[PDB]
């Protein structure tokens, strides 16, 4: 389709790429537009299998609730809100890091990197531990990106997750999707690390935006859709293993995100 | 004129240099009175400058003593009332002051009624031949026990705090009404476990995630209750709801002189010994069972819902 | 040195043995051609091959010890068969086995189970630092067993699909814990969090005079990206050794009796 040629900017994610692709292709019409938008969303997720992309596409198409003048104006403002959501999340989350603390991360995440950069701009000293992310090497690239921030970093293997757990002070990771009950959907090496953190009583923090809220209610690891897992690339984390969630709608408890999901009408 | 400013600096000084009213209800009442007087005898032609002035005064009061989250709640409630009145009227500039005064008076009446509303629900959660444990001195738990003991008979164990032995006064006050109380130190808390049927305690404030700030030694009591699977019910009015989540908060506890812990007459060893005397502590929300207030018992997971009505989200930072 | 040639030749000749077994062979073959030199040989063997098994075997040989030297390896030759016979009973038909690394003892246990006319599935961890789960899967596939290979990060995803966990151990400590591959502690924690049995299979010459309290108590000469870790005895359900089936709380008495 066209999402591939907007991948020229590595800073932006795949879901926002699909959102802006839909916005650009919206002004090509020559009601029945709902079917066209649904087919466009389906073609968009047919290339990349991500829950975040589908949730963002649904939330974008949700603004429906010639007469096309009103419809077009919403896309640019929506994109601006997603753009400012990252800064808002970073501002809300940078206050939870103290001097000399140890931070454990799983893989590459632009939100976590922005939060860390805000914390470093707040004149704080900390160390970061990143899992090597064996399936696709992204933890080492995250460490390389953090290297020029003058932040001490160290990459560890995904096998050595419970070995350095006692040396960490808090755990913050991103999320590819927030389910209705309160859990998160992330990389494969997330649930076991959360379990280890819970066993060691270490805090578990999740940072995600408001366009990743999906309406799913899994009960185990096999309840997630098969199209999203594809060696699986995605798992499910129980809401009881998450301490706090930092979004653009404010700090929310795992038991409080359900009300936000319902009010979002997604 | 100058009288309002003089009362403002007097309140700020009496908040900063030392403690104020013994009871939190009186502190909230006088904070509301100060806010009403500030609103009354001031020059403001629009709502925006009034909210800015109220926010500045609230910030000054918070900076005077950040350990107590009582004045800030009143400032946030007043700001929410101002916003609600502005939305009702504009959505004006003539009858705003009278509506504000009426809202303040009804809020004061409700605050006065919270005590009776909380005390009225004593018989439901307390039965005969039960063991109840309290730590420190609290005016709400005392009223709860005294109202529940006028129709039934149970056993109460009171443990005093090591630095400030305020539990002795609570034990004496209870035993003056025939409750058959017991006095013991904080060391024998795990030993007294496995025989207590219910735990009723108070708190200084309630955080956003359902956590609360109480006197020292409450964390050990909560841990023991969780280990022995005993229920833990906390009685606190609606003005103790703090809209701030638990941050790093290196100054969360109040640190006082080490005289209470270690006497000054120890000798030359005081020059190389570090003594710390924290007052408050942090209790995780997972160790609490029920939250009793003036509108009925609620789960710890209803704290955010209860807070959303009380305070506007933009006033969380004040 | 003066014995590294024999050490390397012994490692190259036969693949069935272990590092401790090779050290024992070198020791009693150099015995014919004494405490000080034997201790120096044990120390240099441990320095060349950083593993607690080699040190344990050398110390046990030194304590036990020419006519008395044959008994040790003659016993440990059939100790593996005894352990396999003791452990193969605990496997039921249709069960799922979750392994982490490549070890010959658990391979013998699984082959005895399959020779006992039993059907089961095996899940192995790829062992990211040195790829050994793939080697174990390739060595076990020609036993007519449906074995699949999963990632190191997928341990917590396949936990609900496993009936029991069987792993090896390179060393047993006083409190009853084990010193296994770096990815073993997380697997044990996940199994405990889901009430999954955790069975440890090891021999008797892997006992050390160590009482670790956390991951920092392991000596640096043994971990060397660490290679091994420490597992709490509370996360272990049962232990299968040549001295019979042992509970985690009963390992200390056996270690005391064995005189380390």
């Amino acid at each position: 389709y066209f999402k591939s040629q907007m991948k020229e900017d590595p800073d932006m994610a795949s879901a926002v790429a699909a959102i802006r692709t839909l916005l650009e292709f919206l002004k090509r019409d020559k009601q029945g537009l709902r079917a066209n938008l649904t087919s466009a969303i389906e073609t968009l997720c047919g290339v990349d299998s991500s829950v975040a992309v589908s949730s963002g596409g649904e939330l974008f198409l949700r603004f429906i609730s010639k007469c096309k003048k009103i419809m077009i104006e919403r896309g640019e403002l929506f994109l601006r809100r997603i753009s400012l959501s990252r800064n808002k999340i970073a501002d809300l989350c940078h206050t939870f890091i103290k001097d000399g603390a140890t931070i454990l991360t799983h893989a590459y995440s632009r939100v976590v990197l922005r939060v860390l950069e805000a914390a470093v701009a707040a004149k704080k000293r900390f160390s970061v531990y990143v899992t090597e992310s064996q399936p696709d090497l992204s933890g080492k690239k995250m460490a390389k990106a953090l290297c020029h921030l003058n932040v001490p970093v160290t990459v560890v293997l995904d096998a050595a997750v419970g070995y350095i757990m006692e040396k960490a002070d808090l755990v913050i990771v991103g999320a590819e999707g927030v389910v209705e009950n309160g859990g998160i959907i992330n990389k494969i090496g997330t649930n076991q690390m959360a379990v280890c953190a819970k066993a060691q009583n270490k805090p578990f923090y999740v940072v995600a935006e408001s366009f990743k809220f999906v309406r799913l209610f899994p009960l185990n690891q096999q309840d997630v859709p098969d199209k999203f897992k594809y060696h699986p690339w995605v798992d499910y984390t129980a809401p009881s293993l998450i301490t706090l969630l930092f979004t653009d709608l404010g700090v929310l408890t795992p038991s409080a995100v359900s009300d936000e999901l319902i009010k979002l009408y997604l | 004129g100058s009288e309002l400013s003089e009362r403002i600096e007097s309140f700020v000084e009496t908040l900063k240099r030392g403690g104020g009213p013994r009871s939190s209800e009186e502190m909230a009442r006088e904070t509301l009175g100060l806010l009403r007087q500030i609103i009354t005898d001031h020059r403001w032609s629009n709502a925006g400058e009034l909210m800015e002035l109220i926010r500045r005064e609230g910030r000054r009061m918070t900076a005077a003593q950040p350990s107590e989250t009582t004045v800030g709640n009143m400032v946030r409630r007043v700001l929410k009332i101002i916003r609600e009145e502005y939305g009702r009227l504009h959505g004006h500039y003539a009858q705003l002051q009278s509506n504000i005064i009426e809202a303040i008076n009804e809020l004061l009446v409700e605050l006065e009624g919270t005590m009776e509303n909380i005390a009225a629900q004593a018989l439901e959660h307390i039965h005969s031949n039960e063991v109840i444990m309290t730590i420190g001195f609290s005016r709400t738990v005392e009223a709860f026990l005294k109202e529940a003991a006028r129709k039934r008979k149970f056993h109460v164990i009171v443990a005093e705090c090591a630095p400030f032995c305020q539990g002795h006064e609570m034990a004496v006050n209870l035993s003056k009404a025939g409750i058959e109380t017991t006095v013991m130190t904080d060391a024998a808390i795990f030993a007294v476990m496995s025989r207590v049927n219910k735990v009723i305690i108070g708190t200084k404030t309630i955080l956003a995630n359902g956590a609360l700030r109480a006197v020292t030694g409450t964390h050990t009591l909560a841990l023991a209750a969780k280990h022995h699977s005993t229920p833990l019910i906390v009685c606190a009015p609606m003005f103790k709801l703090s809209p701030q989540f638990p941050n790093e908060e290196d100054s969360f506890h109040k640190f006082v002189a080490p005289e209470e812990v270690l006497p000054f007459t120890e000798g030359d060893i005081l020059e190389k010994v570090s003594v710390h005397c924290p007052v408050f502590d942090y209790v995780p929300p997972e160790l609490i069972t029920l939250f009793i207030s003036n509108i009925g018992g609620n789960a710890p997971s209803y704290i955010y819902r209860l807070m959303s009505e009380l305070y506007h989200p933009d006033d969380h930072v004040l």
